[PDB]
Protein backbone atom coordinates (compact mmCIF):
# COMPACT_ATOMS: atom_id res chain seq x y z
CA UNK A 1 0.00 0.00 0.00
CA UNK A 2 2.96 2.15 0.53
CA UNK A 3 4.39 0.95 -2.40
CA UNK A 4 1.15 1.52 -4.47
CA UNK A 5 1.01 4.83 -2.71
CA UNK A 6 4.49 5.99 -3.67
CA UNK A 7 3.90 4.56 -7.46
CA UNK A 8 1.22 7.02 -8.18
CA UNK A 9 2.80 10.07 -6.51
CA UNK A 10 6.39 9.14 -8.95
CA UNK A 11 3.87 8.58 -12.00
CA UNK A 12 2.21 12.07 -11.22
CA UNK A 13 5.73 13.61 -11.38
CA UNK A 14 6.76 12.07 -14.34
CA UNK A 15 3.57 12.95 -16.20
CA UNK A 16 3.48 15.61 -15.49
CA UNK A 17 6.78 16.53 -15.56
CA UNK A 18 6.58 18.29 -12.11
CA UNK A 19 9.55 18.82 -10.19
CA UNK A 20 10.46 18.06 -6.48
CA UNK A 21 8.97 21.08 -5.18
CA UNK A 22 6.08 21.78 -7.07
CA UNK A 23 4.46 18.34 -5.71
CA UNK A 24 2.60 17.98 -2.88
CA UNK A 25 1.97 14.50 -1.19
CA UNK A 26 -0.09 13.80 2.10
CA UNK A 27 1.01 10.81 4.19
CA UNK A 28 -1.04 7.95 3.49
CA UNK A 29 -1.61 6.99 6.93
CA UNK A 30 -3.38 10.47 7.40
CA UNK A 31 -5.18 9.10 4.11
CA UNK A 32 -6.22 5.97 5.04
CA UNK A 33 -7.97 7.44 8.29
CA UNK A 34 -10.25 9.66 5.68
CA UNK A 35 -11.48 9.03 2.52
CA UNK A 36 -12.13 12.71 1.52
CA UNK A 37 -8.21 13.69 1.42
CA UNK A 38 -6.55 14.29 -1.81
CA UNK A 39 -3.02 12.04 -1.94
CA UNK A 40 -1.51 14.77 -4.12
CA UNK A 41 -1.85 17.91 -5.22
CA UNK A 42 -0.07 18.97 -8.39
CA UNK A 43 1.07 22.64 -9.00
CA UNK A 44 0.25 23.45 -12.44
CA UNK A 45 2.22 25.82 -14.58
CA UNK A 46 -0.10 28.13 -17.43
CA UNK A 47 0.48 28.02 -21.01
CA UNK A 48 1.85 24.85 -20.20
CA UNK A 49 0.26 21.70 -21.92
CA UNK A 50 -0.52 18.72 -19.31
CA UNK A 51 -1.23 15.14 -19.97
CA UNK A 52 -4.10 14.57 -17.94
CA UNK A 53 -5.68 11.59 -19.59
CA UNK A 54 -3.30 9.35 -18.76
CA UNK A 55 -2.35 10.10 -15.89
CA UNK A 56 -6.29 9.60 -15.07
CA UNK A 57 -5.62 6.72 -17.07
CA UNK A 58 -2.71 5.45 -15.20
CA UNK A 59 -4.20 5.85 -12.10
CA UNK A 60 -7.52 3.63 -13.28
CA UNK A 61 -4.59 1.01 -14.61
CA UNK A 62 -3.05 0.48 -11.10
CA UNK A 63 -6.18 1.31 -9.08
CA UNK A 64 -9.18 -0.67 -8.99
CA UNK A 65 -10.77 2.68 -7.98
CA UNK A 66 -12.33 5.18 -11.03
CA UNK A 67 -9.68 8.32 -10.54
CA UNK A 68 -11.13 11.88 -9.40
CA UNK A 69 -8.94 15.14 -10.10
CA UNK A 70 -9.77 18.11 -9.31
CA UNK A 71 -8.70 21.71 -10.50
CA UNK A 72 -8.05 24.16 -8.23
CA UNK A 73 -7.88 27.64 -8.17
CA UNK A 74 -5.83 29.30 -5.40
CA UNK A 75 -5.68 32.41 -6.27
CA UNK A 76 -2.23 33.28 -8.31
CA UNK A 77 -2.48 29.68 -9.79
CA UNK A 78 -3.78 26.56 -10.36
CA UNK A 79 -3.37 23.11 -8.71
CA UNK A 80 -4.89 19.64 -9.42
CA UNK A 81 -5.43 17.50 -6.27
CA UNK A 82 -5.53 13.86 -7.01
CA UNK A 83 -7.58 11.81 -5.46
CA UNK A 84 -8.34 7.78 -5.89
CA UNK A 85 -11.78 7.52 -5.26
CA UNK A 86 -14.01 10.47 -5.57
CA UNK A 87 -14.86 12.71 -2.33
CA UNK A 88 -17.70 11.92 -0.53
CA UNK A 89 -18.17 15.56 -0.73
CA UNK A 90 -16.55 18.55 -2.27
CA UNK A 91 -16.24 22.47 -2.27
CA UNK A 92 -19.58 23.64 -3.00
CA UNK A 93 -19.51 25.00 -6.47
CA UNK A 94 -17.89 21.79 -8.05
CA UNK A 95 -18.89 21.02 -12.12
CA UNK A 96 -17.35 18.36 -14.25
CA UNK A 97 -14.97 19.55 -17.45
CA UNK A 98 -15.41 20.86 -20.81
CA UNK A 99 -13.36 21.91 -23.42
CA UNK A 100 -13.25 25.31 -21.98
CA UNK A 101 -14.06 26.24 -18.18
CA UNK A 102 -13.87 29.53 -15.94
CA UNK A 103 -12.31 28.28 -13.12
CA UNK A 104 -12.93 31.04 -9.75
CA UNK A 105 -10.93 30.77 -6.61
CA UNK A 106 -14.37 29.94 -5.05
CA UNK A 107 -15.36 26.91 -7.76
CA UNK A 108 -13.49 23.69 -8.38
CA UNK A 109 -13.53 21.62 -11.77
CA UNK A 110 -14.16 17.92 -11.36
CA UNK A 111 -12.16 16.03 -14.22
CA UNK A 112 -12.44 12.08 -14.68
CA UNK A 113 -11.88 9.60 -17.27
CA UNK A 114 -15.75 9.49 -18.57
CA UNK A 115 -15.86 13.19 -19.14
CA UNK A 116 -12.98 13.00 -21.12
CA UNK A 117 -14.38 10.35 -23.01
CA UNK A 118 -17.53 13.11 -23.92
CA UNK A 119 -15.30 15.35 -25.36
CA UNK A 120 -12.63 13.71 -27.60
CA UNK A 121 -14.21 12.16 -30.97
CA UNK A 122 -12.94 8.24 -31.14
CA UNK A 123 -11.17 6.76 -28.60
CA UNK A 124 -8.29 5.04 -30.54
CA UNK A 125 -5.57 6.96 -31.54
CA UNK A 126 -6.99 10.15 -29.82
CA UNK A 127 -5.10 11.73 -26.76
CA UNK A 128 -6.42 14.65 -24.56
CA UNK A 129 -4.16 16.99 -22.75
CA UNK A 130 -5.32 20.51 -20.75
CA UNK A 131 -3.83 23.67 -20.57
CA UNK A 132 -4.24 26.50 -18.22
CA UNK A 133 -4.44 29.60 -19.07
CA UNK A 134 -4.69 33.11 -17.22
CA UNK A 135 -7.55 35.20 -17.85
CA UNK A 136 -8.63 38.58 -18.82
CA UNK A 137 -9.11 39.53 -15.15
CA UNK A 138 -6.40 39.03 -12.43
CA UNK A 139 -8.34 36.31 -10.40
CA UNK A 140 -9.68 34.21 -12.94
CA UNK A 141 -8.18 31.07 -14.58
CA UNK A 142 -9.09 29.07 -17.90
CA UNK A 143 -8.41 25.25 -17.84
CA UNK A 144 -8.65 24.03 -21.32
CA UNK A 145 -8.84 20.72 -22.70
CA UNK A 146 -8.42 19.57 -26.01
CA UNK A 147 -8.04 16.19 -27.60
CA UNK A 148 -5.28 15.23 -30.09
CA UNK A 149 -4.21 13.20 -32.77
CA UNK A 150 -0.14 11.89 -33.32
CA UNK A 151 1.96 13.92 -35.98
CA UNK A 152 2.46 10.77 -38.09
CA UNK A 153 0.66 7.52 -38.25
CA UNK A 154 3.55 5.47 -39.17
CA UNK A 155 5.81 6.84 -36.69
CA UNK A 156 2.52 6.02 -34.14
CA UNK A 157 2.19 2.21 -35.83
CA UNK A 158 5.57 1.84 -35.20
CA UNK A 159 5.79 2.76 -31.90
CA UNK A 160 2.76 0.64 -30.83
CA UNK A 161 4.56 -2.35 -32.75
CA UNK A 162 8.14 -1.26 -31.26
CA UNK A 163 5.66 -1.63 -27.51
CA UNK A 164 4.99 -5.33 -28.82
CA UNK A 165 8.05 -7.26 -29.67
CA UNK B 1 -3.25 2.12 -39.24
CA UNK B 2 -4.34 -1.67 -37.77
CA UNK B 3 -2.68 -1.53 -34.27
CA UNK B 4 -3.99 2.43 -33.93
CA UNK B 5 -7.29 1.78 -34.97
CA UNK B 6 -7.93 -0.91 -32.84
CA UNK B 7 -6.03 0.30 -29.30
CA UNK B 8 -7.94 2.00 -26.46
CA UNK B 9 -5.52 3.40 -23.68
CA UNK B 10 -6.25 1.48 -21.44
CA UNK B 11 -4.98 -1.56 -22.53
CA UNK B 12 -1.19 0.34 -23.20
CA UNK B 13 -0.19 0.59 -19.14
CA UNK B 14 0.95 -2.90 -18.54
CA UNK B 15 2.43 -2.04 -21.88
CA UNK B 16 4.37 0.90 -21.21
CA UNK B 17 5.54 -1.07 -17.90
CA UNK B 18 8.32 -3.45 -19.93
CA UNK B 19 8.44 -0.31 -21.96
CA UNK B 20 8.65 3.43 -19.97
CA UNK B 21 11.01 4.52 -22.70
CA UNK B 22 8.99 5.00 -24.90
CA UNK B 23 6.10 6.49 -22.79
CA UNK B 24 7.51 9.70 -23.26
CA UNK B 25 7.56 8.97 -26.73
CA UNK B 26 4.03 7.96 -27.47
CA UNK B 27 2.94 11.34 -25.38
CA UNK B 28 4.81 14.38 -27.33
CA UNK B 29 3.67 12.20 -30.56
CA UNK B 30 -0.03 13.21 -29.81
CA UNK B 31 0.19 17.19 -31.07
CA UNK B 32 -2.31 17.03 -34.14
CA UNK B 33 -5.26 19.11 -32.80
CA UNK B 34 -8.57 17.91 -33.56
CA UNK B 35 -10.65 20.20 -30.99
CA UNK B 36 -10.68 23.54 -29.73
CA UNK B 37 -13.51 24.78 -32.34
CA UNK B 38 -16.92 26.25 -32.27
CA UNK B 39 -19.81 28.41 -33.96
CA UNK B 40 -19.98 32.50 -33.18
CA UNK B 41 -23.01 33.88 -33.95
CA UNK B 42 -23.04 37.52 -35.31
CA UNK B 43 -22.67 40.13 -34.61
CA UNK B 44 -20.07 38.74 -32.61
CA UNK B 45 -19.42 41.75 -29.66
CA UNK B 46 -15.68 41.31 -28.42
CA UNK B 47 -16.71 40.91 -24.77
CA UNK B 48 -18.09 37.68 -25.72
CA UNK B 49 -14.65 36.38 -26.67
CA UNK B 50 -13.17 33.88 -25.19
CA UNK B 51 -9.60 34.04 -23.68
CA UNK B 52 -6.85 33.38 -25.93
CA UNK B 53 -9.07 32.00 -29.01
CA UNK B 54 -8.35 33.34 -32.66
CA UNK B 55 -11.21 34.08 -35.03
CA UNK B 56 -11.94 32.65 -38.36
CA UNK B 57 -14.25 33.70 -40.78
CA UNK B 58 -14.63 32.06 -44.28
CA UNK B 59 -16.69 29.99 -46.26
CA UNK B 60 -15.72 27.04 -44.41
CA UNK B 61 -17.67 28.55 -41.54
CA UNK B 62 -17.11 31.55 -38.95
CA UNK B 63 -15.56 29.71 -36.71
CA UNK B 64 -13.62 30.87 -33.11
CA UNK B 65 -10.12 28.53 -32.68
CA UNK B 66 -8.05 27.41 -29.50
CA UNK B 67 -4.64 28.99 -29.68
CA UNK B 68 -2.66 25.69 -29.26
CA UNK B 69 -5.18 24.24 -32.03
CA UNK B 70 -4.74 27.43 -34.51
CA UNK B 71 -2.33 26.64 -37.75
CA UNK B 72 -3.04 29.59 -39.96
CA UNK B 73 -0.92 31.22 -37.36
CA UNK B 74 2.73 31.34 -37.30
CA UNK B 75 4.57 30.57 -33.99
CA UNK B 76 7.79 32.32 -34.92
CA UNK B 77 5.98 35.60 -35.63
CA UNK B 78 5.83 37.88 -33.15
CA UNK B 79 2.98 40.59 -33.40
CA UNK B 80 3.23 44.29 -32.18
CA UNK B 81 1.64 44.98 -28.42
CA UNK B 82 -1.54 47.71 -27.48
CA UNK B 83 1.85 49.94 -25.92
CA UNK B 84 3.73 49.41 -29.30
CA UNK B 85 0.38 50.67 -31.13
CA UNK B 86 0.44 54.18 -28.49
CA UNK B 87 3.82 54.59 -29.42
CA UNK B 88 3.06 54.38 -33.20
CA UNK B 89 0.23 56.46 -32.18
CA UNK B 90 2.69 58.95 -30.63
CA UNK B 91 4.96 59.20 -34.20
CA UNK B 92 2.40 59.10 -36.58
CA UNK B 93 3.69 61.92 -38.55
CA UNK B 94 6.69 60.14 -38.97
CA UNK B 95 5.05 57.56 -40.49
CA UNK B 96 2.11 59.19 -42.47
CA UNK B 97 2.85 57.07 -45.57
CA UNK B 98 3.30 53.66 -43.92
CA UNK B 99 -0.19 54.78 -42.45
CA UNK B 100 -1.75 56.25 -45.86
CA UNK B 101 -4.21 53.86 -45.28
CA UNK B 102 -5.69 54.57 -42.02
CA UNK B 103 -5.67 58.49 -42.79
CA UNK B 104 -8.04 57.77 -46.03
CA UNK B 105 -10.64 56.43 -44.16
CA UNK B 106 -11.18 59.95 -42.78
CA UNK B 107 -12.13 61.31 -46.42
CA UNK B 108 -10.44 64.30 -46.60
CA UNK B 109 -11.97 65.82 -42.82
CA UNK B 110 -10.15 67.68 -41.11
CA UNK B 111 -12.61 67.28 -37.84
CA UNK B 112 -12.76 63.79 -37.77
CA UNK B 113 -8.87 64.04 -37.73
CA UNK B 114 -8.91 66.82 -34.72
CA UNK B 115 -10.89 63.78 -33.21
CA UNK B 116 -8.52 61.45 -33.62
CA UNK B 117 -5.75 63.02 -31.82
CA UNK B 118 -8.02 62.98 -28.74
CA UNK B 119 -8.54 59.44 -28.86
CA UNK B 120 -5.36 57.47 -29.22
CA UNK B 121 -6.86 53.76 -29.45
CA UNK B 122 -8.78 54.16 -32.95
CA UNK B 123 -5.06 54.35 -34.65
CA UNK B 124 -3.90 51.26 -31.73
CA UNK B 125 -6.97 49.53 -32.96
CA UNK B 126 -6.17 49.95 -36.63
CA UNK B 127 -2.63 49.95 -36.44
CA UNK B 128 -3.01 46.20 -34.24
CA UNK B 129 -5.36 44.82 -36.33
CA UNK B 130 -3.30 46.05 -39.75
CA UNK B 131 0.02 44.24 -38.38
CA UNK B 132 -2.37 41.33 -38.50
CA UNK B 133 -3.71 41.45 -41.50
CA UNK B 134 -2.76 44.30 -44.43
CA UNK B 135 -5.43 44.05 -46.66
CA UNK B 136 -8.23 46.16 -43.94
CA UNK B 137 -9.87 49.53 -45.10
CA UNK B 138 -10.98 51.37 -42.00
CA UNK B 139 -13.82 54.50 -42.27
CA UNK B 140 -14.26 56.94 -39.43
CA UNK B 141 -17.54 58.89 -38.28
CA UNK B 142 -18.20 60.84 -35.45
CA UNK B 143 -21.13 61.28 -33.63
CA UNK B 144 -21.64 64.08 -30.36
CA UNK B 145 -17.98 64.61 -31.29
CA UNK B 146 -16.97 60.61 -30.14
CA UNK B 147 -14.87 59.53 -33.16
CA UNK B 148 -16.29 55.83 -34.35
CA UNK B 149 -14.41 53.01 -36.94
CA UNK B 150 -15.71 50.74 -38.66
CA UNK B 151 -12.84 48.08 -40.56
CA UNK B 152 -13.54 46.01 -43.53
CA UNK B 153 -12.03 43.14 -44.38
CA UNK B 154 -10.96 42.89 -48.35
CA UNK B 155 -10.72 39.67 -48.73
CA UNK B 156 -13.67 36.93 -47.58
CA UNK B 157 -11.49 34.26 -46.16
CA UNK B 158 -10.22 36.16 -43.02
CA UNK B 159 -8.26 34.84 -40.05
CA UNK B 160 -8.04 37.23 -37.09
CA UNK B 161 -5.32 35.90 -34.70
CA UNK B 162 -5.47 35.72 -30.48
CA UNK B 163 -3.05 37.89 -29.66
CA UNK B 164 -4.15 40.95 -32.14
CA UNK B 165 -7.59 40.71 -30.36
CA UNK B 166 -5.90 40.31 -26.96
CA UNK B 167 -4.30 43.72 -27.53
CA UNK B 168 -7.06 45.39 -29.38
CA UNK B 169 -9.32 45.22 -25.97
CA UNK B 170 -6.44 46.20 -24.01
CA UNK B 171 -6.93 49.40 -26.63
CA UNK B 172 -10.18 49.40 -26.28
CA UNK B 173 -10.97 48.58 -22.83
CA UNK B 174 -14.13 50.33 -20.76
CA UNK B 175 -14.96 53.23 -23.41
CA UNK B 176 -15.33 51.05 -26.30
CA UNK B 177 -17.16 48.52 -27.66
CA UNK B 178 -16.05 46.27 -30.55
CA UNK B 179 -17.98 43.95 -32.75
CA UNK B 180 -17.44 41.54 -35.79
CA UNK B 181 -19.72 41.43 -38.08
CA UNK B 182 -19.72 40.22 -41.69
CA UNK B 183 -22.51 42.57 -44.66
CA UNK B 184 -22.69 41.54 -48.10
CA UNK B 185 -19.88 38.84 -48.02
CA UNK B 186 -17.37 41.09 -46.25
CA UNK B 187 -16.06 40.62 -42.98
CA UNK B 188 -16.44 44.33 -40.77
CA UNK B 189 -14.67 44.86 -37.06
CA UNK B 190 -17.04 47.93 -35.60
CA UNK B 191 -15.19 49.94 -32.64
CA UNK B 192 -17.80 52.03 -30.95
CA UNK B 193 -16.54 55.19 -28.75
CA UNK B 194 -18.94 55.19 -26.18
CA UNK B 195 -17.01 58.27 -24.01
CA UNK B 196 -13.78 60.57 -24.55
CA UNK B 197 -11.65 60.13 -21.93
CA UNK B 198 -9.07 62.00 -21.16
CA UNK B 199 -5.46 61.73 -23.18
CA UNK B 200 -2.19 62.40 -21.41
CA UNK B 201 -0.20 63.06 -24.47
CA UNK B 202 -0.95 65.41 -26.77
CA UNK B 203 0.08 64.78 -30.62
CA UNK B 204 1.13 68.07 -33.14
CA UNK B 205 -2.29 68.16 -34.75
CA UNK B 206 -1.12 70.80 -37.31
CA UNK B 207 2.02 68.88 -39.07
CA UNK B 208 -0.50 66.11 -39.41
CA UNK B 209 -3.36 67.73 -40.60
CA UNK B 210 -1.16 69.93 -43.44
CA UNK B 211 1.00 66.55 -44.21
CA UNK B 212 -2.43 64.86 -44.69
CA UNK B 213 -3.88 67.17 -46.90
CA UNK B 214 -0.88 67.36 -48.67
CA UNK B 215 -0.97 63.44 -49.79
CA UNK B 216 -2.65 62.54 -53.10
CA UNK B 217 -4.97 59.63 -53.20
CA UNK B 218 -4.82 57.43 -56.11
CA UNK B 219 -6.95 56.20 -57.92
CA UNK B 220 -6.74 52.14 -56.91
CA UNK B 221 -7.17 53.36 -53.54
CA UNK B 222 -9.94 55.87 -55.05
CA UNK B 223 -11.83 53.50 -56.56
CA UNK B 224 -11.55 50.54 -54.36
CA UNK B 225 -12.49 52.80 -51.13
CA UNK B 226 -15.30 54.25 -53.16
CA UNK B 227 -17.02 50.35 -53.68
CA UNK B 228 -16.12 49.79 -49.99
CA UNK B 229 -17.78 53.24 -48.14
CA UNK B 230 -21.06 52.02 -49.62
CA UNK B 231 -21.21 48.42 -47.78
CA UNK B 232 -20.56 50.09 -44.08
CA UNK B 233 -23.40 52.02 -44.60
CA UNK B 234 -25.94 49.51 -45.66
CA UNK B 235 -24.68 47.97 -42.58
CA UNK B 236 -25.17 50.73 -40.44
CA UNK B 237 -28.52 50.93 -41.43
CA1 LIG C 1 -9.04 -2.73 -28.46
ZN1 LIG D 1 -4.67 31.88 -35.10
Amino acid sequence: NKVLHQDLVQATRRILKLGPSELRVTDAGLICKNPNYSVCDAMLKTDTVYCVEYLLSYWESRADHVPCFIFKNTGCAVSLCCFVRAPVALVSPARHVGEFNVLKVNESLIVTLKDIEEIKPSAYGVLTKCVVRKSNSASVFNIELIAFGPENEGEYENLLRELYA
Amino acid sequence: GPLGSMLKLSELHDVFQRHPELELKYLNMMKMAITGKESICLPFNFHSHRQHTCLDISPYGNEQVSRIACTSCEDNRILPTASDAMVAFINQTSNIMKNRNFYYGFCKSSELLKLSTNQPPIFQIYYLLHAANHDIVPFMHAEDGRLHMHVIFENPDVHIPCDCITQMLTAAREDYSVTLNIVRDHVVISVLCHAVSASSVKIDVTILQRKIDEMDIPNDVSESFERYKELIQELCQ
